[PDB]
């Protein structure tokens, strides 16, 4: 895995380049938002259970379909992995969040992953419904000006939304 | 060039091609020639090697025939064993 | 699962033999059996409505706050009270296809097995459904071998739940 | 609990007996510490672990690990020790485990630590949610742990690819580490540092590879070397 | 794996509906001729040997050229992997007598063995031929009265030989 | 696997034949060029890491990309993997040098390798000159006449590039 | 193949090395003994039928019931008579396999795996076999280091039967 | 050790084996070599202190900073020079050892494992034993299948090091 | 393990010598005692199956407590263990022959077994004497000059019987 300083270092090392002045300015960008980029991750692990668990159930409820019996995630085994699936999901978005690139996303959560839930049967377009639904979840809790100094964290809120959004083209 | 020396048999030279352009002594992959063919044990119809008795799965890769870096490898893809006959009539009525 | 037939086939095949009759004594057993069990499984299904309205009711009684408490996962709106009522036919349901098989097979793949991530993630208490099956228990109305059959799936269940 | 889901068998070679007493030469030297070795021979038990869990490769002095060695040296690890290690070592899950997926790295670790291919896709499926929610150290302890591990290996035998030729034949099935690579077709892309894929033959205008034909005076040279004595 | 009666259960879970009358009595059906189906494979399991040695030595006089030098039951080891193979199938045969349905024999003994039998240039042809010998010898026995009680048993007879036609045609 | 003395009976038996006068007056030719094959296997071992680094020298002179930033035996723990692959095929070239025919190095080298290397990136086209410029080294080595009597080894040499050339072709 | 030859790579390939001195000596002990045993396999092919239709007639000569009994194992008819010696020809045949290759080869894969399995099923008594390997350890008239290549294939076969 | 007898006994006890003629004829190449090597180890061990002094010289003149740079590492002081030619009979020690056992067993048990952890700490150049082996090999006067047996674990020696 | 030659090998190192010219001499008469070695260890694995039925069944003559019911030997399955372990004996003291030394026969056979036979009640005494009747049928065997040159070849026959000594004191 990297994180976003290590995505610029392995792309210099295929050049055979050290890295310019520009490169170490936006680097040293991102270290300056460093604190509000950690107060994101802490709203989103704090209240990680309550994220899928409510989306979950606008997601039960929302299509009735998924726990009729015949239906995928009926019974004990199919609706409890349908709810490991979201926390495996959330999990690995703030993965994303912390190293600033969707590198730990794309390699460990989401390779492979559209032709796993082809093979089970499992109706990929409602996966990402789901996933849709923790996106406006958590993006709602980043807004939250609860024990936080007044700011704008609006471009790093823009992409939190921007990991979700990923998660969700591909997987269908 | 004509492989002249000992030495260019790493330099230029790769191996004989067919059986017939091989070493003087040995066959093509470089072992030693030795006749095919040995005295049978047990002439025999019901019970011995007769004209139809299956061929060794082990005949190919003792050859080393079924490896395909190999020469003897032949590949039967694009061979008439895999074209349809058409004298088969569910596969002419099919196919008009 | 764990029909007796499956659990007699899986012990031969592990060795890599043959049925003996340590085998066929083992699924005789079960034949002997069955017409006890299938007696069970056919006079619960045609009392099952009597006997989910009846453990419905039973938990609002032994726990009132449920039809008070507001929350999605209380029984006080008409959306909550179909899901708890419907566990209950889940959990009865599972009980008469367990008699027809013959042992503890198709509630374990169909309703034990990830049951404690569902009573934790939607705050279910499973001391909800243990008054609803102690209930079944006392009046499925069964005596003699046939309600020796029933109540052996029942506390089954009440044990996965304490 | 979320038991593991069910996946069928499917039919290969280590399922079923072979009738040979007197094993050959393609039988696979079983390296144990059942049969006391000293410490040259404890040596050789060491390099056919790493070879098994690493690649040919991957035995560079950086990836060796000196105090796993010496706790096998003094009695104190056994070998299923000493292979669940090699697997929670930081070299394995820094050229290994982190350029796959789950589905890929299930049927790396099914390959060298059970000895056996998967026996289909949803194998891969249903061991690859173990990864994603207990971590490697819940995987492979329940991948040791399997009656399939205890009955072939035990816990003092170095594991190997188990029943890979038929004993009347010359080619055998495709050996694990040139079958199942470091990574795949997908991580090849830009990942790991990759240009254009493929590449025609070399070409030159001094030929190189020209075959003898039957004239030729090297295929008579044939003495070449020296000459016979007599008269 | 499934037998008969949790096959009824897994058609009836996943329409989501309790078990009906018909369905109850079609049950005890199978419960009431179940002596009768222990008394089959009884009767197979005990002769076992006999029924695998005899239809090989008859294969092997009607195709003579599969002991020919060449043939492929030509060794000794190629001669005791053929009545190896023979004894593994009329094992999964006798696990689907007493089941009720062949799901054991599908998943545990069929998948994969027509691809491996052309991998090793063993003629699946004749793997059926020897299948089928095994069937009439396992049917003749199976209707001997010999220590049973007299009866009719023809329809579990006609679902052992359709085991062994499944068997046959899978191996092709 | 098969030497060249085993090459002949698996022939023979295929065919359920003895052994004729002609075929083993050929089996005792190949044995009086038995101290002749073990000197050439005997040069190519002692001298085995000046033709691995002599050879791969002589590979990055005229192939300079390999080397640079963003090639393959760039990054020295891929420098080091490609020494390792020229090891590896001198290995089992020596080998096939012994047993007199190349099986061993078929099913345990060769196979399956060119589809390793594009499963990697690695350019199968310039590993076939690395084993290329390794077979003249090795062959300008068993030419030599240092430490050996009098007398003639020539088919042999022809033998051991024919070797090489085997291993040449199965990675384009 | 149990040759020396490819016992000396797989103990090279074991540990992943070149061919050193250890191996190249294994190699060269098989060359100093390939005389001997390639003048056993010539004298024992051309002696072939002999040796074939002499130990047949010494085990009916011992077991004469194999030659009366009637049943599909024994030798009772024209048909028992040709696969009886089949069998003989099978066991010389294997042998003088061993003298080409040097080592317990050809022996290992074609006849010795399995044959236990075999001579339990076809009812093939074992004893028949060492009685017409015994005819051919005395008949076969070698000498020197030549009888001493040849009677350790003969005493290699009877071993695995006993 | 890996000698020519352990390893014909490990392949037999992998295989549960008696030792058959593939593991006698790999025996008795050794005792066929074993002329020629004996000779070997007895004419290297006599002139040995011949070969020491030359073969630290022959460094000297090749890497004559070893001599001039100041530092532990180096054969400047009358101490390091001390160890130096230490460390040359060190190796030839083992290459007689090789000799009598026949196979390179001894030094891979002595010398070769963790031989890198010892030039990478105390920053010995491996180029400096290569030198000095080339040495021995070029002025060991042995001739014939004598120097045959010397060299091949001379050159095991320079190809752990290159 | 060691054998003869290494023996003297690793006493030489821990002292740091050359081996003087009469070590050299006393190996190479053991070079020129190796092809009567070899004949020891032929005329043993050739009558190995005979070694161990005979003495096994005249140890169950003159000790029949060990196979009537109760006794060790009873059951099968423990008689086809005391065959199993008469072979292994035999089989590592023939290793030890043509090694030299016991140190093949010390630690892989003898290490732990008078430990093991008291775990199980084995009784370790009649062991012993059977390890002693397989000493005299092959220092018999040994002693036949059936197929060899009539030399002299006695001081081998009592090392072999020094082997058997070795395995019989070592269980008791
Ligand atoms: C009389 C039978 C015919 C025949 C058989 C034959 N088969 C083989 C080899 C194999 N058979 C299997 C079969 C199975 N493996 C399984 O795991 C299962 C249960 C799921 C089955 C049924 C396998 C894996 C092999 C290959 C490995 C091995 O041989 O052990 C052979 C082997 C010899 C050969 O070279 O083919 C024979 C002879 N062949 C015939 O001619 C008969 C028609
Ligand atoms: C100078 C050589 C060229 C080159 C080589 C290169 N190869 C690799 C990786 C592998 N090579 C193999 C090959 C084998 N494995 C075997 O077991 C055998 C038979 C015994 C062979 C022939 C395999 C399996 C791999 C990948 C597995 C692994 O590395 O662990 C690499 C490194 C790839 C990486 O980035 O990890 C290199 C650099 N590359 C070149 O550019 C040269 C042309
Ligand atoms: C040719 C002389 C060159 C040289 C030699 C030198 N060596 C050392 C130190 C050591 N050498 C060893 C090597 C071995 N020890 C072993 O037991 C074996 C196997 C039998 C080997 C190969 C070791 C362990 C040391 C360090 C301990 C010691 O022996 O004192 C030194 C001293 C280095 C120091 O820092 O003290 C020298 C000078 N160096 C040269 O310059 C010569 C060219
Ligand atoms: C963005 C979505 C928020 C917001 C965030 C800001 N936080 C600022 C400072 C700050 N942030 C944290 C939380 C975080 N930092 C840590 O070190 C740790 C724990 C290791 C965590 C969870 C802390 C503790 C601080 C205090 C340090 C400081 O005062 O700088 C911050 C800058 C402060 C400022 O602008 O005055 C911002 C903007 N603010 C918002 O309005 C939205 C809701
Ligand atoms: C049909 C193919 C046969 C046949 C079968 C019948 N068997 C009958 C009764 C019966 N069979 C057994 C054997 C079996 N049952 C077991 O429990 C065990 C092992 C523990 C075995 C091996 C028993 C014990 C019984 C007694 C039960 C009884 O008396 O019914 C039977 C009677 C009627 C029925 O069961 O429906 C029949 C028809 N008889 C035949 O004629 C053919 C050959
Ligand atoms: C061929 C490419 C060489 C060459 C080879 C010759 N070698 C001859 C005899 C010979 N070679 C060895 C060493 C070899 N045998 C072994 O057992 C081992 C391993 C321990 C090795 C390396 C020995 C011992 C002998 C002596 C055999 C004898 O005395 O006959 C040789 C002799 C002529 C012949 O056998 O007809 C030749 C030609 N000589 C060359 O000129 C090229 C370069
Ligand atoms: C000793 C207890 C025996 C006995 C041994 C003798 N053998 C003598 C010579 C000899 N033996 C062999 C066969 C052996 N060498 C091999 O390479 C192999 C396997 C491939 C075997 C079985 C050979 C080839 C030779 C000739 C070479 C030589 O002379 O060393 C021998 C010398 C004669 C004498 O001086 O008496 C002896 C003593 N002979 C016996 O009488 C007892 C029974
Ligand atoms: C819930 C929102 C949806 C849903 C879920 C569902 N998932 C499964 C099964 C699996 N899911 C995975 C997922 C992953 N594996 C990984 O390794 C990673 C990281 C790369 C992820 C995200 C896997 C491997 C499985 C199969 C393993 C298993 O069977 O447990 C199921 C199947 C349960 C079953 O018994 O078949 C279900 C139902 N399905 C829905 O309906 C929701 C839309
Ligand atoms: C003759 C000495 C005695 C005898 C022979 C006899 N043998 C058979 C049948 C078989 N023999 C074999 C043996 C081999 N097959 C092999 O491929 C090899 C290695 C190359 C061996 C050793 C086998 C497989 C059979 C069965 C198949 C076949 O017909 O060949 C029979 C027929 C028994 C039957 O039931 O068909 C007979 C009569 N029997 C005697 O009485 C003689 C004393
Ligand atoms: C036979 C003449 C005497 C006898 C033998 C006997 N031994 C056993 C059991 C074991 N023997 C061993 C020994 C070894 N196992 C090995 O792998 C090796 C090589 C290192 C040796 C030396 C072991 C481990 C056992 C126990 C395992 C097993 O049961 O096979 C038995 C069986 C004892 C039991 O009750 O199981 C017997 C009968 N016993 C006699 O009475 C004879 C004097
Ligand atoms: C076959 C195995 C199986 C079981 C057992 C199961 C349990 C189960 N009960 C649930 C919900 C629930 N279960 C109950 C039940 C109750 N809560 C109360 O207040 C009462 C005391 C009690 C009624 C007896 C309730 C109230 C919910 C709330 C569901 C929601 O609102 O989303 C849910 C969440 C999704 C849903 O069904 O809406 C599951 C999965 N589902 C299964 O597939």
């Amino acid at each position: 895995m990297l994180d976003a300083f290590a995505k610029v270092v392995a792309q210099a090392d295929a050049r055979g380049e050290f890295l310019s002045n520009t490169q170490i300015d936006a680097l040293s960008k991102m270290v300056k938002e460093g604190n509000q980029r950690l107060d994101i991750v802490n709203k989103v692990t704090s209240n990680a259970s309550a994220i899928v668990t409510n989306s979950a159930r606008a997601l039960f409820a929302e299509q009735p379909q998924l726990i009729q019996p015949g239906g995928n995630a009926y019974t004990s085994r199919r609706m409890a992995a349908c709810l490991r699936d979201m926390e495996i999901v959330l999990r690995y978005v703030s993965y994303a969040m912390i190293a600033g690139d969707s590198s730990v996303l794309d390699d460990r959560c989401l390779n492979g992953l559209r032709e796993t839930y082809q093979a089970l049967g499992t109706p990929g377009s409602s996966v990402a419904v789901a996933i849709q639904k923790m996106k406006d979840a958590s993006v709602a809790l980043a807004n939250d000006t609860t024990g936080t100094p007044i700011g704008d964290c609006s471009s790093l809120v823009a992409e939190l939304a921007g990991y979700f959004d990923r998660a969700a083209v591909s997987v269908v | 060039d004509k492989a002249r020396s000992r030495s260019d048999w790493g330099n230029r030279n790769v191996l004989p091609a067919s059986e017939g352009d091989a070493v003087l002594g040995r066959t093509a992959k470089g072992a030693v020639a030795v006749p095919e063919f040995g005295i049978p044990q047990l002439d025999d119809p019901v019970l011995g090697f007769g004209p139809d008795s299956m061929v060794d799965p082990r005949i190919a890769e003792a050859d080393g025939a079924v490896w395909r870096w190999d020469a003897g490898f032949v590949d039967e893809s694009m061979t008439l064993a895999s074209c349809a006959d058409i004298s088969d009539e569910a596969v002419a009525d099919e196919a008009f | 699962m764990k029909t007796p037939i499956t659990e007699a086939i899986a012990t031969a095949d592990n060795q890599g033999r043959f049925l003996s009759n340590t085998e066929l004594q083992a699924v005789n057993g079960r034949y002997q059996r069955a017409t006890a069990s299938l007696t069970a499984a056919k006079a619960l299904t045609g009392s099952a409505q009597r006997l989910i309205t009846g453990a419905a009711q039973a938990v609002y009684n032994k726990f009132p706050y449920t039809t008070q408490m507001p929350g999605p996962a209380y029984a006080s709106s008409a959306i909550g009270k179909a899901k708890c009522a419907r566990d209950i036919g889940y959990y009865l349901r599972m009980v008469t296809y367990c008699l027809v098989v013959g042992g503890t097979g198709p509630m374990d793949e169909y309703l034990v097995a990830g049951l404690e991530e569902i009573n934790r993630s939607f705050d279910l208490s499973p001391s909800w459904y243990i008054e609803a099956l102690q209930y079944i228990k006392n009046s499925h109305g069964l005596s003699g071998q046939v309600a020796n059959e029933a109540n052996a799936y029942i506390d089954y269940a009440i044990n996965t739940l304490s | 609990s979320i038991p593991i889901l069910k996946y069928s068998l499917s039919t290969q070679n280590q399922r079923v007996e072979s009738f040979e007493v007197n094993p050959g030469d393609e039988q696979y030297r079983i390296y144990s510490t059942d049969s006391l070795p000293s410490s040259s021979e404890v040596d050789q038990i060491i390099w056919a672990a790493y070879r098994q869990i690493f690649s040919e490769h991957q035995i560079l002095k950086s990836t060796k690990q000196p105090f796993l060695e010496s706790q096998l040296r003094f009695n104190q690890i056994s070998i299923k020790d000493f292979i669940k290690g090699l697997v929670l070592s930081a070299p394995f899950r820094d050229l290994n485990y982190n350029v796959n997926n789950n589905y890929r790295f299930v049927e790396i670790c099914v390959q060298r630590v059970l000895g056996r291919d998967i026996y289909n896709e949803r194998e891969k499926i249903a061991w690859s949610i173990i990864i994603a929610t207990q971590g490697l150290e819940g995987f492979i302890d329940t991948l040791l742990n399997t009656q399939e591990y205890l009955s072939n290996f035990g816990d003092s035998i170095v594991p190997f690819q188990r029943r890979r030729i038929i004993p009347q034949r010359s080619k055998g099935e495709m050996p694990f580490n040139l079958k199942t690579p470091r990574y795949g077709i997908e991580f090849r892309s830009k990942l790991a540092a990759t240009q254009f894929s493929w590449a025609s033959p070399i070409r030159r205008f001094r030929p190189q590879e020209q075959q003898p034909k039957a004239g030729d005076p090297a295929l008579f040279l044939n003495m070449v070397q020296e000459m016979g004595p007599g008269l």
